[PDB]
């Protein structure tokens, strides 16, 4: 048809929206909204409650064998009231599908570790707590995976400078690596690349 | 493969070493030959198909006892596969262009930009501020040598993902380091660390 | 030798408007199924996978 | 917006003064004459241009005065403890020192910083301090305003000092003149020197005058090394020795033709009592507080000990007595 | 032996150092009179544990504010 | 009798067809205790109704596995004891009861 | 004479290579290069501690393996006999001694090593 | 909302098991570790990092700093952590700053 | 489709002269020999081994090496202070400052390049709307100190004038690809 | 010499290329791609190219397409070749190594 845009096919968003109406009255205690996009991708979004109970259910269920945990991941939005988003993507080999699910979490507000459901989750949960600060409840072994040893702060967030508080050197003094405030040669340069006219009416939030 | 596969030593250095499960592995997230040398028959190539590899015909190996033995003949008989893919490539190359024609998003050409001004404008913005992507969010994978790599992006509309997550196949390989060590030596830990396939870039990102 | 590259379908001096080519624009917000602010038959996420063939190039290596 | 010439760097207080200067963030001039690959230490102490080196030789004026060229402050660390074929007592804390202080004078650096020695005395039984006085009178004749710093022994990883009478171990029993007694040690450490010297290149009130850095305490050298070998848990075994027989064992040391182990200047120095401080400014005037010797006796003592004694703490090693001479 | 359980308890407290050994005293309240803080408070357990080879659970311990509740506790 | 499944860690049965009518049985039987408008009830005593009607058609192993449509008749014996574990659960959950809370104002507005 | 003389010349080379090596090149000594190695990272116990064997049986058995060598070894000086027949019958004995105690070893999994 | 503790009091009950695990583990890492600091220093600094955060009052804040305390604890406890992790508690490369206003006028603004 | 790489194919294929050819296999080291074989048949073929310094390896037209700037025929520069590059350097390796020249025209003042923070990627040569600043072939650069990787604009003018024929005649061989 | 337990400590080659993805535009966060694993540059910015288009509602031209496929495949040959070549060197054979790098 139009050789530069993507070619759509309906057959995979009726099958999604059906699925989705599936089990969002299977699961009406903790589904809090459903939604497919226009890439055809199914979205639930549920109470943090309901993660266990979601994730056991779109594991075990016979027409739902979400069994492999693609990704386990946090966005952060500072403004709304729940800063973190905890996106857990699945896929289905049997149904040769893949699931979203999204709950949220602030600050103090732990999530259920779903290390049970599935285990590879043990090192993903890690690494949210780690890049963010989410606790998670009833992990076998929650600790920081990616940063330093004392590494101090939680960089994934978005009031996290770039460049960190703190950097490393060897001080001949004292024979060892020492950490001390960061200062640079040539600061980090912030480009405004940012135009005063909207590109996509589409997606114009009311005034 | 005449030196390594009928190998006694060879044999006996990977046979039975490190041996994982089909149920374990895809509880564990493994994806492309640590599952296909268990018996799952899975390749994002095959099933969810990306770009022209619809088009093309090749073969999925398959283990049958889930052992670094089993998962480097896999590798060996993927890297044949390869080259009859690479063959069909050669000969089916069509004719045309190279980037998506939407001087919006591809930048022109120079001989263009150095002669029109909607090319030369477009050029100036694609290099200094970027082409905008609508607001959105995606997941997409891909049967990446080591297996399903993956990258959720997020898009707040401006020219700057929001964010952008890295699904590396070898980071859930590596967790399951500790299950297929039970009950083996360091020489066989150090057998195990290969066939897994682990490159610390995507682990650590 | 020299070559000489070819143009793409765009590349048209007429009928080229670029609101009918236009991708990025037609991109809409995801569909709201279900949401908490506003006998059926049991379904899957999509047909059950087909199973797969034994090659004919070389089943047995 | 400080440029200093360190005629010492490659030594060991002037790593540790270049390290200083280095986190102050003034420009550093190194000039060196040893192999390039002596330096590399040095290399990493600074910043991208902060640090120069530059090759020189004491013979050779044009040299000198290159180095100092376009310095305020020229700190003058040159030393040695042994006389060299080439280079004796004299040269080096005479006629180097002097001649640096001549260049930098017709230049016109700011600050001239020279370091002599606690006992520095035209009467002194050492060689190396009856020079070093001389030292201190032409520095301060040809650069009248030059500050002079005399610390007392410096102690640190890379000393000639607690490493050196650590190093009795390999001879069985520890000889002492007096057995010790009768001479009274106050050791600073190094790093307090090196923040005085960087400190002094900035203290408005420095200009002119001559400090005296010495350690908190006093103590008997007999309890001295005791302490040393306590924490070395190492078994000290003193006897006493004649000086003018411990002067022969340092002749013979002195003979080989590299770094002697000892030396008959090294034992007169070591046996020759420490001063008291009498009315001189001394570290606290700076602002560099005093490190005790007890603090900083494990990081410089630990790889004397065998496996048993390794990881053995601090706090294992009865502190030695203080004298208050 | 309860006076060698409150000589021993008084050895500790005086081998501890933010005290003030001479208003030290069987009667002297650790946070009211003494001065001392919770984390002074548990040090002050601590050392009593490591003198009577005894353990003390948190529950238990965070009562003994006097050297007689402690020499008390002790006789256990 | 299939000499092995091609999955490693999974044996091969050797009575598919007692075992799943057991299993889907047992299902139906835990599923009975649900809520009559329990949509799980509903939905998964239909699954098992129709799985279990086909293994009751179908004696050949093959041509059940054909009609199962679920790989291997070890692989839908697994799932049909996954199935009775996750009724189990449910059982405790009650997924079916009103949405516990809902979200703030605007938590899942994107692009924000 | 003629094996203590090389036998300690070998010595005195060995020696002499020893003294060099440590007597010639120029050294420099602190604690973090005589530090222990353990690829980069301090270790986190002493190497003294016990280090659990897994072959300890096959140990105690390639004891009275080596003695039976011993046993064997003068097998040139007896086959030199008149009484070869009392000879083979000894030497097969206890050959067929030593196969019978490896073979029960084998059986009752005594070669495996421990986990 | 509780992420354990229910109260402050028992919020506090954790901080102080929490202190007495590194009251009793500081002798041992330095011993292991071979610092060059005596068992006092150590404790000291154990002291002086729990009242660096004596101000909280929240239970959920005091929960997470006792949870990241215990992170800090098996990371010391295990030799995870080396000598030169663990001696940037004690800032021994740090020229303090004075708060004098005519101080900081000389110095920078 | 799918194909099995080890899948067991019998279990009873038992004749005398299948068990001795197995025999013989363990005890002659059959497998073992022909590895054997197989490195002796490569010690008897010529090194792929190339002389480095001497004979150097292949490099196309499209090589990314050490950065130039270019100037025109006449011996003006090219570069007229657009600031794409600056702009478009993924990792803010170029730092530009310019003035209006004496002549009234654009040009920079000052043209650093902090090549030990570079990722080589050629984008500031494709954004470049007047082919100033380029890639030449070099890869030979290494230096004993790290200021010396801190180019500046006489550096680079002086690495474009100096590798001009290269440069240009890598130019005229792919331009018509861009 | 039997593991009694695994603890794998990563870390020591992140970078933060995640968050510093954010502060550049999507063609300057492609080389960040490449690096993420370095044996397979070309699937990995393939696999970055589909997501963004994805997100674009675009398509590439098929000579693209065509050429994206070959040389993924390409590389999927050079990661097996540094997969199977390093677990042989690992393992104590050497001269596979050196016969497949000239590859
Ligand atoms: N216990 C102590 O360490 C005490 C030291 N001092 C004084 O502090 C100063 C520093 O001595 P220190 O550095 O501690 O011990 P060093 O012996 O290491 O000082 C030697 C320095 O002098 C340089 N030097 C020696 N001879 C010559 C020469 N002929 N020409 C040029 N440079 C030369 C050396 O350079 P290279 O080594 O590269 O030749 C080195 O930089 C000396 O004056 C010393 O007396 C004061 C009190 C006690
Ligand atoms: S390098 Fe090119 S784009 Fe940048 S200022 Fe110079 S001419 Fe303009
Ligand atoms: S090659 Fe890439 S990283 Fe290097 S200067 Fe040019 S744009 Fe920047």
């Amino acid at each position: 048809k139009r050789p530069t845009v993507r070619p759509r096919s309906d057959v995979t968003h009726k099958q999604l929206s059906a699925f989705g109406e599936y089990v969002a009255e299977i699961l009406p205690k903790y589904v809090q909204q459903v939604q497919v996009s226009c890439l055809d991708e199914l979205e639930i979004c549920i109470h943090p409650d309901g993660v266990i109970p979601t994730l056991t259910f779109l594991r075990d269920h016979t027409n739902a064998q979400f069994k492999s945990l693609a990704d386990l991941t946090a966005v952060d939005v500072p403004t709304r009231q729940n800063r973190f988003e905890i996106v857990y993507n699945l896929l289905s080999l049997r149904f040769n599908s893949r699931i979203r699910v999204k709950t949220y979490a602030d600050e103090l507000t732990p999530i259920d570790s779903i290390v049970s459901v599935h285990i590879a989750a043990n090192w993903y949960e890690r690494e949210v707590w780690d890049m963010f600060g989410v606790f998670f409840f009833n992990h076998p072994d929650l600790r920081r995976i990616l940063t330093d040893y004392g590494f101090e702060g939680h960089p994934f967030r978005k009031d996290f400078p770039l460049t960190g508080y703190v950097e490393l050197r060897y001080d001949d003094e004292v024979k060892r690596v020492v950490a001390e405030p960061v200062e640079l040669a040539q600061e980090f340069r912030k480009f405004d690349l940012n135009s005063p006219w909207e590109a996509f009416p589409a997606y114009r939030q009311p005034p | 493969e005449e030196m390594l596969t009928n190998n006694r030593i060879w044999r006996n250095r990977t046979v039975d070493i490190g041996v994982v499960t089909a149920e374990d592995a895809l509880n564990y997230g493994f994806s492309g030959v640590m599952l296909r040398g268990s018996g799952i028959q899975w390749d994002l190539r095959k099933t969810q198909p990306y770009d022209v590899y619809d088009q093309v015909e090749f073969d999925v190996p398959i283990g049958s006892r889930g052992d670094c033995y089993d998962r480097y003949l896999c590798r060996v008989e993927e890297m044949r596969q390869s080259l009859r893919i690479i063959e069909q490539c050669l000969n089916k190359m069509p004719p045309g262009e190279i980037k998506v024609d939407d001087a919006k998003v591809s930048p022109p050409k120079r001989a263009e930009m150095k002669t029109s001004m909607e090319s030369l404008i477009h050029h100036f913005k694609l290099y200094t501020e970027g082409y905008q992507v609508p607001p959105g969010a995606t997941y997409t994978a891909i049967e990446a040598p080591k297996g399903e790599f993956g990258v959720y992006l997020v898009s707040d509309g401006s020219s700057r993902p929001y964010r952008c997550k890295i699904k590396a196949p070898g980071f859930a390989h590596l967790a399951g380091l500790d299950k297929m060590s039970k009950g083996h030596m360091l020489a066989d830990v150090v057998a195990i660390i290969g066939t897994q396939d682990i490159v610390f870039g995507e682990i650590d990102r | 030798p020299p070559p000489k590259l070819p143009v793409g379908p765009s590349h048209k001096l007429s009928n080229n408007y670029y609101c009918t080519r236009d991708g990025r624009r037609e991109v809409v917000p995801p569909s709201i199924i279900m949401s908490s602010q506003k006998e059926k038959k049991a379904v899957t996420p999509a047909p059950p996978m087909k199973r797969w063939e034994l090659s004919k190039d070389q089943p047995y290596l | 917006g400080v440029v200093a010439t360190v005629f010492g760097a490659t030594g060991f207080l002037g790593r540790y003064v270049v390290n200083h200067l280095g986190r102050m963030g003034s420009q550093v001039i190194i000039p060196y004459r040893c192999d390039v690959y002596d330096i590399m230490h040095l290399r990493l102490m600074g910043d991208l241009g902060q640090l120069t080196f530059l090759e020189w030789d004491a013979r050779d004026k044009d040299s000198i005065r290159k180095a100092v060229q376009h310095s305020n402050v020229v700190i003058n660390l040159i030393g040695r403890e042994w006389e060299t074929r080439n280079f004796d007592f004299e040269d080096v804390f005479v006629n180097i020192p002097r001649a640096i202080a001549q260049a930098s004078k017709e230049a016109g650096v700011e600050r001239f910083i020279h370091v002599s020695h606690l006992n520095a005395s035209m009467k002194s039984s050492s060689k190396s301090l009856r020079s070093k006085a001389v030292g201190e009178k032409e520095v301060r004749s040809v650069f009248p305003e030059a500050i002079i710093i005399r610390p007392s022994d410096i102690f640190g990883r890379e000393d000639r000092f607690l490493n050196h009478f650590a190093n009795y171990r390999w001879f069985l029993a520890v000889p002492l003149v007096s057995l010790g007694f009768k001479t009274v040690k106050q050791p600073v450490y190094v790093a307090d020197v090196s923040k005085g010297i960087v400190n002094a290149t900035k203290d408005p009130d420095a200009v002119g005058k001559t400090f005296a850095f010495t350690g908190p305490n006093r103590y008997l050298l007999f309890h001295l090394v005791k302490y040393i070998f306590g924490m070395t848990h190492r078994t000290f075994i003193p006897y006493p020795l004649p000086l003018f027989v411990y002067s022969w064992i340092g002749k013979l040391f002195g003979l080989s033709p590299f770094e002697p182990w000892t030396t008959k200047d090294k034992v007169e120095r070591i046996h020759i009592s420490d001063v008291m401080p009498t009315d001189l400014p001394g570290l606290e005037d700076l602002g560099v507080q005093p490190t005790p010797l007890e603090l900083k006796s494990i990081e410089v003592l630990r790889r004397h000990r065998t496996y048993r004694w390794l990881s053995s703490e601090i706090e294992e090693t009865k502190p030695a007595k203080t004298v208050n001479y | 032996t309860l006076d060698g359980i409150k000589d021993r308890v008084l050895y500790v407290l005086k081998l501890y150092d933010k005290i003030d050994p001479e208003k030290l005293s069987v009667n002297s309240h650790f946070m009211k009179d003494l001065g001392l803080d919770s984390l002074d408070q548990v040090e002050i357990i601590m050392a009593m544990e490591d003198e009577f080879g005894f353990e003390i659970p948190d529950i238990d311990a965070e009562k003994l504010m006097c050297p007689q509740e402690i020499v008390d506790y002790i006789a256990d | 009798l299939k000499k092995t499944t091609g999955l490693v860690g999974l044996a091969v049965c050797d009575t598919p067809h007692e075992r799943l009518t057991i299993l889907y049985t047992k299902t139906l039987d835990i599923l009975k205790h649900f809520p009559k408008h329990a949509a799980y009830r509903k939905y998964t005593e239909q699954i098992t109704n129709e799985k279990l009607d086909m293994v009751k058609a179908e004696p050949d192993v093959k041509k059940l596995e054909a009609l199962l449509q679920g790989g291997e008749v070890e692989e839908v014996i697994l799932q049909a004891e996954k199935e009775l574990s996750l009724a189990r659960k449910m059982l405790k959950w009650k997924p079916w009861e009103p949405l516990v809370e809902e979200p703030p104002a605007n938590q899942w507005k994107w692009p924000i | 004479m003629n094996l203590y003389t090389v036998i300690f010349i070998n010595i005195l080379l060995s020696l002499t290579l020893i003294l060099v090596a440590f007597w010639l090149p120029q050294m420099n000594l602190y604690s973090e290069k005589a530090n222990p190695y353990e690829c980069g990272f301090d270790p986190t116990s002493s190497a003294r501690l016990p280090f659990s064997m897994k072959f300890f049986l096959v140990a105690i058995t390639f004891l009275l393996f080596d003695l039976e060598i011993a046993l064997l070894l003068p097998l040139p000086w007896a086959i030199q006999t008149i009484k070869t027949s009392t000879m083979m019958i000894m030497a097969f004995i206890l050959v067929t001694i030593l196969s019978l105690g490896l073979a029960y070893e084998w059986t009752q999994k005594g070669l495996e090593w421990t986990e | 909302k509780p992420i354990f503790s229910r109260d402050l009091n028992e919020a506090k009950r954790r901080v102080r098991e929490l202190y007495r695990a590194w009251y009793r583990e500081v002798p041992n890492t330095v011993h292991l570790m071979q610092l060059d600091i005596t068992v006092k220093q150590g404790r000291d600094k154990v002291r002086e990092m729990f009242m660096k955060n004596a101000h909280v009052t929240d239970p959920r804040v005091v929960d997470l700093l006792v949870i990241k305390g215990k992170m800090e604890l098996q990371e010391t406890i295990k030799v995870w952590k080396q000598r030169t992790h663990v001696m940037r508690f004690f800032h021994e490369t740090e020229t303090p700053r004075p708060k004098d206003f005519l101080s900081k006028f000389y110095m920078g603004h | 489709t799918y194909k099995y790489v080890n899948k067991k194919e019998q279990e009873s294929e038992v004749d005398m002269k299948s068990a001795t050819d197995n025999a013989a296999r363990i005890l002659m080291w059959t497998e073992l020999i022909r590895g054997l074989g197989m490195t002796l048949s490569y010690l008897f073929r010529e090194p792929a081994t190339i002389n480095y310094p001497f004979e150097k390896g292949p490099l196309s037209p499209r090589f990314r090496g050490e950065h130039a700037l270019r100037r025109y025929p006449s011996g003006e520069e090219r570069c007229i202070a657009c600031k794409l590059c600056e702009a478009i350097c993924p990792a803010q390796a170029i730092t530009i400052e310019a003035e209006p020249r004496a002549d009234g025209s654009r040009r920079t003042t000052r043209y650093d390049i902090d090549m030990t923070k570079c990722i080589y990627c050629g984008f500031c040569q494709e954004a470049c709307p007047v082919d100033a600043i380029v890639e030449g072939p070099n890869f030979e650069f290494s230096t004993e100190t790290h200021e010396e990787l801190l180019y500046n604009k006489e550096k680079l003018l002086n690495n474009g004038d100096k590798w001009e024929a290269e440069i240009a005649a890598n130019i005229q061989a792919d331009y018509l690809y861009r | 010499e039997m593991v009694r337990k695994c603890d794998p400590h990563i870390g020591l080659l992140h970078r933060g290329t995640e968050k510093l993805i954010e502060y550049k535009t999507y063609l300057q966060a492609l080389p960040y791609f490449d690096r993420l694993d370095y044996v397979s540059m070309m699937c990995n910015e393939q696999a970055y190219s589909i997501a963004v288009e994805k997100l674009l509602n675009i398509q590439p031209p098929p000579r693209a397409q065509w050429i994206r496929v070959l040389f993924g495949e390409i590389t999927r040959i050079l990661n097996h070749i540094m997969a199977v070549t390093t677990h042989a060197l690992d393992i104590g054979a050497m001269t596979p190594f050196f016969w497949m790098f000239e590859e």
